[PDB]
């Protein structure tokens, strides 16, 4: 209602602009921030302006046009760490609290200069018949899909960054006790790469 | 904490004229703190039909007010302002004169 | 119009 | 030297009461209650403009705050309810910035025998990754645990690392049709195969679940799921 | 010509009377338009000039909700300042408030201010850069700093050179038949018997618009600067001004004098002789 964000998820590829886009209802509104919000963390300003034009900090610019009623956020240069939801917040005429946007997910994807999707299978370090699946070192254009069956656990894919060796990988990870699930099958209602690596 | 004593004006809206309807005006300002009496006088006695401006102040940060009433002016009936403040020891009465 | 400061001395 | 908001985790029974601490050390006039439902955006329970002074804002209805002081303004749950299940956040103001808490993650429980701890498993590197990448992925899994209230942490040779590791953002629900469903979370750290390989070294996965008090009836059969760290551990090898 | 907008505020504290009383004066030029008293019925921004009556129910909420805002803040800073200067609840003390814009013949802005006084001392000022804090004393240091770590002055700027601006052109066009006219004063000449050997002499402006005026007494052509008596231009009560100059003269020779009437609303400057 009163502050319109697109909720995403915007997919930016690494080194590309992020453009975080907000519009507002009240013309008289004076006041108007960008809110940087981490996954399970809380929010902190990373911008303020007032008024028509634009400012910027580092990668950042933002921009306010009050006659259109749209103000943006650029991130240059976009990393994966700036991975977070970016909420829009403006003061409406004679407020005293900020009303927020529902907010952007923002998700940068790694560039995978080598990609060597592959699935692997890991055992319990706790002996027993317990294993996990691994699908890893896919390119960010891949994507994963929920499991079909419900006694099938599929994560999402991650980013990991390895910073000593600069090398960031994507994975997700498949787990079941039905005694018929293999790696072999456990990605099979994801569109995964056709040179897929499956070690026996 | 300053005090400034009040400059009075007392004067018609419209230059007067026996029996034409006109306004009968005091004009306090320069004064510091705000809170001040302001009557106007009929041959000595309180007019109650007296309206007053919204306070507001000059560069200095002084006061002044307008206080005011619809009248008609006659040959022989005496009007004034009587003005009272902290700054003052008496009510100052200040004559209109007409001829000014 | 009023300016819209939030700011106390 | 900022918001000091307590306390993070809190489980709450249908009907119970509980207050949320906020307090701000920085002479702020302006003070705020916001709460944040799962993938949404803030909205404002209730604000202050100074001492003695609160206004209701877009979802009061549940909650009362005070402000007798500059520095406190705890907000009150007066009756639990399912809708309230939330993140809270406090913040506070001078005139631009809003400063934020830490949050509060509150879940209202029909039951508290729907409380469970995580189990804990840390899955070895497979050879053929370490063959094929000369990298070695450990899996942590945390399974069977509700509320969702946990911190999932790797330690290498008692040292806490944040570098290589991805943990899952959100949890898998067990039972996704159940409001009570427990949950799962999975987190990887990964190495070099040479690291791994080298047998001094030590990876621990650590949960530390928020659970029941000292002060809670506990009837069932199962351990009193109490706040404790659930842990696995791996050891290097060639 | 010139043209400018200003906001007046006046807060003071009435020991065991409850609330502060707060009052809020708008103005154009030397036009009122607007008025706030926390004492009246309405609780509601009120206007006192024709135009702005055509704004819409939108405009009249906002600055209702704004000009409460700014009542609600003064109210706290009574108290913050008790607590600065060691001042206990017995006694009376008033904050003042000043702010607005200032424009040139073409209508850009050419300055803005916005300053404080408690007690009828200055307090704090935004300097004429619009990046920096003038502070009275010790107390003011107090605020600036505040003001400082908060970045306070890019949100004032933001109106100053900005949204000031705009308000006052849109109100400059709004009320263009009142706000953009000129009215020139009526002159005429009094005289008065003060001794056997001397008169006043008072040379009278009436019904002029704007208030800037000079009003300059001579004597065989040149300037009485240390011998006039000028009172304090006045309104008459319906939107214009009055003045007087006066000067003592020798009586019988009145007519060596000449009163020097300027005004924006007069082709050329006038010239008045006593005429008995």
């Amino acid at each position: 209602k009163e502050v319109e964000q697109n909720s995403g998820p915007l997919s930016v590829p690494e080194g590309a602009i992020a453009s975080l886009n907000c519009t507002y209802s009240d013309r008289g509104s004076s006041s108007f921030f960008w809110y940087r919000q981490y996954s399970g963390k809380s929010p902190e300003l990373i911008m303020s302006i007032y008024a028509n034009g634009d400012k910027e900090d580092g990668r950042f610019t933002a921009q306010l046009n009050k006659a259109s009623q749209y103000v943006s956020l650029l991130i240059r240069d976009s990393q994966p760490s700036d991975s977070a939801t970016y909420l829009c917040a403006v003061r409406g005429t004679g407020r005293r609290a900020l009303t927020f946007g529902s907010g952007t997910r923002l998700q940068v994807q790694p560039n995978i200069q080598n990609p060597d999707p592959a699935v692997y299978q890991l055992r319990d370090s706790k002996s027993s018949d317990k294993s996990v699946c691994l699908f890893t070192d896919f390119d960010s254009q891949t994507n994963v899909s929920q499991s079909k069956d419900s006694d099938v656990y599929i994560t999402d894919k991650c980013v990991l960054d390895m910073r000593s060796m600069d090398f960031k990988s994507n994975s997700a990870v498949a787990w079941s006790n039905k005694s018929d699930f293999a790696c072999a099958n456990a990605f099979n209602n994801s569109i995964i790469p056709e040179d897929t690596f499956f070690p026996s | 904490m300053i005090q400034r004593t009040p400059k009075i004006q007392v004067y018609s809206r419209h230059p007067a004229e026996n029996g034409k309807s006109n306004f009968l005006n005091c004009y306090v300002s320069g004064f510091h703190p705000s809170d001040i009496e302001v009557d106007l006088l009929k041959n000595g006695e309180r007019i109650e039909k007296v309206e007053h401006s919204d306070l507001s102040f000059s560069k200095d940060w002084s006061f002044y007010l307008l206080y005011y009433t619809e009248f008609t002016p006659t040959e022989k009936d005496e009007y004034a302002c009587r003005v009272n403040h902290v700054t003052l020891s008496q009510p100052k009465i200040v004559k209109w004169d007409r001829d000014m | 119009g009023l300016y819209d400061g939030m700011e106390h001395l | 030297a900022g918001v000091t908001q307590t306390p993070k985790f809190r489980i709450l029974k249908i009907g119970q009461s509980m207050t949320l601490q906020c307090a701000q050390d920085m002479n702020h006039n302006y003070m705020y209650w916001y709460r944040q439902d799962p993938g949404m955006g803030l909205k404002l329970i209730y604000y202050s403009v100074g001492a003695g002074i609160t206004d209701k804002g877009e979802v009061p209805n549940g909650y009362n705050v005070s402000r007798s002081t500059t520095e406190d303004f705890p907000l009150r749950l007066e009756l639990a309810a399912p809708s309230q299940t939330s993140v809270y956040f406090c913040a506070s103001s001078f005139a631009t910035e809003a400063f934020f808490g830490q949050g509060t993650r509150l879940t209202v429980v029909e039951d508290l025998n729907k409380v469970f701890p995580p189990e804990v498993a840390v899955f070895e590197p497979s050879e053929a990754e370490i063959s094929h990448t000369q990298k070695a992925t450990l899996v942590c899994l945390a399974t069977g645990f509700y509320p969702d209230h946990v911190e999932l942490s790797w330690w290498v040779n008692g040292k806490e690392v944040h570098s290589g590791v991805c943990t899952d953002p959100q949890p898998l629900k067990e039972q996704p049709a159940l409001n009570d469903s427990r949950y799962a979370l999975s987190s990887r750290l990964r190495v070099s195969a040479t690291f791994w390989q080298d047998p001094r070294n030590h990876f621990r996965c650590q949960v530390q679940f928020y659970g029941l008090s000292e002060n809670d009836e506990w009837t069932q059969d199962r351990a009193k799921p109490v706040t404790q760290i659930v842990s696995a551990e791996a050891w290097g090898r060639a | 010509g010139s043209h400018s907008m200003r906001y007046f505020f006046t807060s003071v504290s009435r020991p065991g009377r409850g609330e502060p009383r707060f009052i809020a004066v708008g103005y154009v030029d030397d036009t009122q338009f607007v008025r706030f008293d926390s004492d009246a019925a309405s609780q509601r921004m009120e206007p006192r000039a024709p135009w702005i009556e055509q704004e819409g129910p939108e405009y009249w909420d906002g600055e209702t909700r704004k000009v409460k805002a700014h009542s609600q803040t003064h109210r706290v800073d009574l108290g913050t300042l008790r607590g600065y200067y060691n001042q206990s609840e017995a006694g009376s003390h008033t904050v003042q408030r000043m702010y607005g814009c200032d424009v040139g013949s073409d209508w850009r802005f050419l300055r803005g201010y916005h300053q404080y006084a408690y007690d009828g001392k200055d307090y704090i000022a935004l300097k004429e850069d619009l990046r920096s804090w003038t502070a009275a004393d010790m107390a003011a240091q107090t605020t600036k700093h505040k003001w400082e770590a908060a970045h306070v002055a890019e949100q004032l700027r933001a109106y100053l050179e900005g949204t000031c601006v705009e308000w006052l052109r849109r109100y400059l066009e709004n009320g263009k038949e009142t706000l953009q006219r000129t009215d020139a004063p009526k002159t005429h000449m009094t005289h008065h018997a003060v001794s056997d050997h001397e008169a006043t002499l008072r040379c009278w402006a009436l019904s002029f618009y704007p208030a800037e005026i000079t009003l300059t007494w001579q004597r065989d052509g040149e300037d009485q600067t240390q011998d006039t008596e000028l009172v304090e231009t006045r309104p008459a009560g319906d939107g214009t001004f009055q003045k007087w100059a006066a000067v003592v003269v020798p009586s019988g020779q009145e007519q060596r004098y000449t009163c020097h009437v300027q005004h924006e609303g007069l082709p050329k400057p006038l010239t008045l002789r006593w005429e008995p």
